[PDB]
């Protein structure tokens, strides 16, 4: 699994 | 890279109409996926500049999303049903062009676009 | 599952607190927490929601600014090294978990940077 910023919620 | 402006929402030029579709289509629709789990990427446009994405503006020339297609339906910016149904389309689409099948941001967008194909089978008949 | 975050307070410490405890949180949490790369840090890694379920199989230490914040306020901790270790731990987690070069890494090097910045210019005891 890994990181990515675009599905990062904020 | 600058974000762009994001896609209009008004138009006072446009001539405006309420229909039972329209209707269904913020109540129903957007409401349903909005709630999703998996939303939240879908719920304003793609910041390329807080994600870095450099190539998303580059590749992506149609742009939404759904806090778009929800100020559109709330401005009443959609004459026809079908107009807003290929915003969600679109949506959907641009998520499927710029990533890769079997990313899960990918698998997000198809949990939601299965939902939304459900709601639209229950689309009823314009009054 | 996640781990439940870490503690923040211990009722069996008694208050002390310093300049230098209060300049970690009134300078160098602040500034941190304001920086445009800070938000991937500021809570604990939610690994059910990010969909990371490795996560605490790797990282046995987690740590973010939230509970560094929530320490400071609380005067977890006695002295600033036992705060700067906690920023430590959650730059190195980030390091640990994901590939070099990566997004959320260069941000955690960026935070970091700014941390060392501010760690060279804390006031004496």
């Amino acid at each position: 699994s890994l990181k990515v910023l675009k599905k990062y919620p904020y | 890279s600058m974000n762009p402006p994001p896609p209009e929402t008004s138009n006072p030029n446009k001539p405006k109409r309420q229909t039972n579709q329209l209707q269904y289509l913020l109540r129903v629709v957007l409401k349903t996926l909005w709630k999703h789990q998996f939303a939240w990427p879908f719920q304003q446009p793609v910041d390329a500049v807080k994600l870095n994405l450099p190539d998303y503006y580059k590749i992506i020339k149609t742009p939404m999303d759904m806090g778009t297609i929800k100020k559109r339906l709330e401005n009443n910016y959609y004459w026809n049903a079908q107009e807003c149904i290929q915003d969600f389309n679109t949506m959907f689409t641009n998520c499927y062009i710029y990533n890769k099948p079997g990313d899960d941001i990918v698998l997000m967008a198809e949990a939601l676009e299965k939902l939304f194909l459900q709601k639209i089978n229950e689309l009823p008949t314009e009054e």
